[PDB]
RNA sequence: GUUAAUGUAGCUUAAUACAAAGCAAAGCACUGAAAAUGCUUAGAUGGAUAUCCCAUAAACA
């Protein structure tokens, strides 16, 4: 049997969600009570404006979460995939896990593996082989090489069934965003 | 055999009315999620003006869990707070 | 300061966002609930193609 | 398509009668936290008999 190992990474949304203008000016008010009774060059805000077409960059989007999403080739078949990686029994998934964010994507993202238990796992069949989607937080994204050859794409959910279309790699939204 | 550890929360706000507004608002979103928070201790005045933070005690999380929290907690966010996570000690 | 009547018009929606909030927490509660039963249908998966790999996952 | 799940609101065989119920959950106020307490918020028969059923989602496929 042929093991294949992936990993279903997880970015984070760096800005959060705007309040209501009337939250600002309560907050405005609040603030100056507050004083009354108190008590003893950055990045851009987004920087899709000038890319407009990188998905291959990490920041594909900065208001909401993405997953990366790694073409991959094998040596008898060429799909769209999760970022996926060879790995052999004795490594564990969290070592698995740790060598396909280093193996593909090259990059000094940080990243925590706190749960080894895997999220997905589906099974295709033509030889015998299965794919292992692991889980994982990011709290930050530092991706190298954003022009890569790789046809890797950082989106949540959204193109994962446009370009995922068997229910073996359509249902990873089971336990995604 | 390895589960989610106590991770305690440090709420840094200048404002302590606004670091104790959020800190009730995460904690009653904590709540929702069923979040076991034991503590929510305070600590001195950062001495240089002051500034005043506040601990958000957090045990048990999990995989998915996780990661929806954190999200969940980023948008709650109100404004000018400055949101961190350690191991506790 | 906010005048009394931005109070009542704040007031009316502060309980549609409490509402908006509150719906979501149940989509919420229940879309982890689905992940969770979808993380632990992803557990039986690989288990009958093969137990001992997870004894590694396991821990 | 074969097997099989699974379809009053998180939970319940509460209910089809005189109510679509009880419980869980929720905003704000009250400042160690929690809980309590006051004032408040949102909801279901995705569906039938008097088992199939279409939808959904799995092993077969």
């Amino acid at each position: 049997w042929r093991l294949s190992g992936a990993l279903c990474l997880q970015r984070p949304p760096l800005i959060t969600k705007a309040l209501t203008p009337l939250q600002e000016e309560m907050a405005g008010l609040l603030q100056q009570i507050e004083v009354e009774r108190s008590l003893y060059r950055p990045g851009a805000r987004e920087t899709e404006a000038d890319k407009k077409n990188d998905r291959t960059s990490l920041h594909r989007k900065l208001d909401r979460n993405l997953v990366l999403l790694v073409r991959e080739k094998l040596g008898d078949q060429d799909v769209w995939m999760l970022p996926q990686v060879e790995w052999q029994p004795g490594e564990t998934l969290r070592g698995t896990a740790e060598r396909i964010l280093a193996t593909l994507s090259e990059n000094n993202m940080e990243a925590k593996f706190l749960g080894n238990a895997p999220c997905g796992h589906y099974k295709f069949k033509f030889l015998g082989v299965k794919v292992f989607f692991f889980k994982a937080l990011l709290l930050t994204g530092d991706f190298v090489q954003a022009g890569k050859k790789s046809r890797h794409v950082w989106a949540s959910k959204e193109e994962l069934g446009d370009y995922l279309q068997p229910k073996y790699l359509a249902q990873v939204r089971r336990f995604l965003l | 055999d390895y589960e989610y550890g106590v991770l305690n929360i440090h709420l840094t706000a200048y404002d302590m009315s606004l670091a104790e507004s959020y800190a009730q608002y995460v904690h009653r979103l904590c709540n929702r999620l069923s979040i076991k928070v034991e503590e929510s201790y305070a600590m001195p005045t950062k001495t240089m003006l002051t500034t005043h933070e506040r601990v958000v005690q957090i045990s048990g999380l999990s995989a998915t869990f996780a990661e929806i929290f954190l999200e969940v907690l980023q948008s709650n966010l109100p404004e000018g707070v400055r949101l961190s996570v350690r191991e506790h000690t | 300061e906010h005048s009394p009547e931005e109070s009542e018009r704040r007031a009316l929606l502060l309980k549609r966002w409490a509402l908006f909030k509150q719906q979501e927490h149940e989509m919420e509660r229940d879309a982890i609930r689905s992940m969770l039963e979808a993380q632990q249908e992803a557990l039986e998966e690989l288990k009958l193609e093969s137990a001992e790999l997870y004894a590694e996952a396991i821990k």
